[PDB]
């Protein structure tokens, strides 16, 4: 095992057969499986120099057309992950840890639900935008701070859940419209929209060249355990390699830091962007210097991230 | 090959004297009368000839045109297809075509213009008449309709240059079956 993980440590062409290999059965998209290889491991989120913890995670939603392969990836984690639980979300207090009484002492017990079953994970809704509003505050309210709340019976009681949302919606009229922002086409309001670390635009038309090869890999895909879909290495050594990388602890340097108070002011020369997307930013690059396995990070592993964040 | 092509002028024109248009140069461009006689058993100059009586209507106006000005004229129908009448102001077009660019540059180098320089290329783009202005009769019919058009002072020039509200020639669906794929900004033609 660790002589698997220390040649697969020693290369330098990982990355770009995991990306191509977080999820083999979709066809294209890169970009949406960076943030999912990006999404399932996050960093730095410790101890802040007064005394609170921040939000070391990453928050990854998908919009887009319907009819499209954006469902598999979802399919795709909780088949692969351990800490990975799924929810309708059209069918769902419960996604923020319900309450429940024990007659012993007529005394609440907070169930978990969607919201705290993982630790470490994914929590993945699927049509995040039918939801209603009491659960997406709930939502908001266990996500501003790395915890939820439970006021019942006259207890209070708050808890450390740690979870990555992987929240799929759709717009009001399912077809993307390039006319306007995506405040107006997503349909919710700003502070539920915020604390998202990366957003994933998808749009379809007719492209003939990629289309007849879409077309191809579906009906090949329609056999008995084809080696199309095959990946380079297999998720053997891919979650062993998962948990190395979550165990690493990186850290930022001066010229990473000199290079982002320039691309936080490139974000912002394109205006809603704030401290929560350079956050955002901050715990994907630890993400992906533990990912390529790299202690110090070099800006140039950073740029990789700023290109990622201008592609959105 | 001639029997072949007169077919053709039977289908379209169905017009002798577009014809007997044709005929003319083919047999006076002959200087020998052998290659006279491979002329008309040939008839590739027919070829020839309707390519140039074809070659700068409205596609090889397109087709004659450098990587900006098509990146405009993309940008132009973009913002086109948005509004219910089509009608696109000069900033929309700009705001638009920087929108544009900065979508090229974060998927990989390209010199994006400024302002005060896509003004003298627009100032083809009309004049190729590729937009027109939204409510401009072009040809008056007769003398005196035309002489009582020049007396009335217009509102549209008292409006300044980046707004006169330009609408569309050609549209954008009709730009991706022209425009090839080898062109970076084919992902542009459809929307």
């Amino acid at each position: 095992e660790i002589n698997e993980l220390k040649e697969m440590v020693k290369d330098e062409h990982i990355y770009d057969k995991l990306v191509r290999s977080i999820a083999p059965a979709v066809f294209g998209h890169e970009a949406v499986k960076k943030g999912i290889l990006l999404q399932m491991l996050g960093g730095v989120h410790k101890s802040t120099v007064e005394g609170i913890k921040l939000r070391g995670d990453i928050n990854i939603c998908v919009v887009g057309d319907p009819s499209t392969s954006k469902s598999q990836f979802l399919k795709y984690v909780v088949g692969f992950a351990p800490r990975s639980v799924y929810t309708s979300g059209k069918a769902s207090a419960g996604l923020t840890a319900a309450v429940v009484r024990d007659e012993e002492g007529g005394d609440y017990t907070i169930e978990a639900g969607a919201l705290m079953l993982a630790d470490n994970g994914i929590c993945c809704i699927d049509e995040f935008d039918k939801m209603d509003i009491s659960d997406q505050v709930a939502i908001h309210e266990a996500m501003e701070q790395q915890t939820i709340s439970i006021a019942k019976a006259g207890i209070h009681a708050t808890l450390n859940a740690r979870t990555s949302i992987l929240a799929a919606a759709n717009p009001v009229g399912g077809r993307y419209n390039r006319k306007l922002s995506l405040r107006g086409n997503l349909n919710m309001t700003a502070p539920i929209m915020s604390r998202f670390d990366l957003f994933f635009v998808i749009l379809d038309d007719c492209n003939e060249k990629i289309d007849t090869e879409l077309a191809s890999h579906i009906v090949d895909l329609h056999m008995k355990r084809d080696e199309a879909i095959e990946p380079p290495f297999s998720a053997e050594q891919l979650r062993r390699y998962i948990k190395y990388a979550r165990t690493f602890k990186p850290i930022l340097t001066k010229e990473a830091r000199s290079y982002l108070v320039e691309k936080y002011k490139e974000l912002r020369k394109d205006d809603r962007i704030t401290v929560r997307q350079l956050e955002s930013m901050i715990r994907l690059s630890e993400a992906i210097a533990r990912a390529n396995c790299v202690d110090e990070i070099t800006p140039s592993f950073i740029a990789e991230a700023y290109d990622l964040l201008r592609q959105s | 090959n001639l029997n072949r092509h007169i077919r053709m002028n039977f289908e379209t024109f169905r017009s002798l004297p577009t014809l007997k248009n044709s005929i003319i140069p083919l047999v006076a461009t002959s200087k020998n009368f052998g290659s006279l006689c491979t002329a008309i058993k040939s008839c590739s100059f027919l070829d020839i000839y309707n390519k140039n009586q074809l070659s700068n209507n409205l596609t090889g106006r397109l087709q004659s045109l450098s990587d900006l000005e098509l990146a405009i004229l993309i940008s132009a129908a973009r913002v086109a297809l948005r509004a219910k009448d089509g009608s696109f102001n000069f900033n929309l077009a700009y705001a638009e075509y920087e929108k544009m660019i900065k979508a090229i540059n974060s998927r990989i180098t390209i010199k994006l213009w400024l302002k005060k320089d896509v003004k003298n290329v627009w100032e083809n783009l009309v004049q190729l008449d590729f937009f027109t202005e939204k409510s401009a009769v072009g040809l008056r019919d007769n003398a005196t309709a035309a002489f009582y058009a020049s007396n009335y002072q217009f509102q549209g020039t008292m409006i300044p240059f980046d707004l006169r509200s330009y609408q569309m020639q050609i549209i954008l669906q009709e730009l991706r079956r022209i425009i090839p794929k080898s062109n970076m900004y084919y992902s542009w033609t459809q929307l």
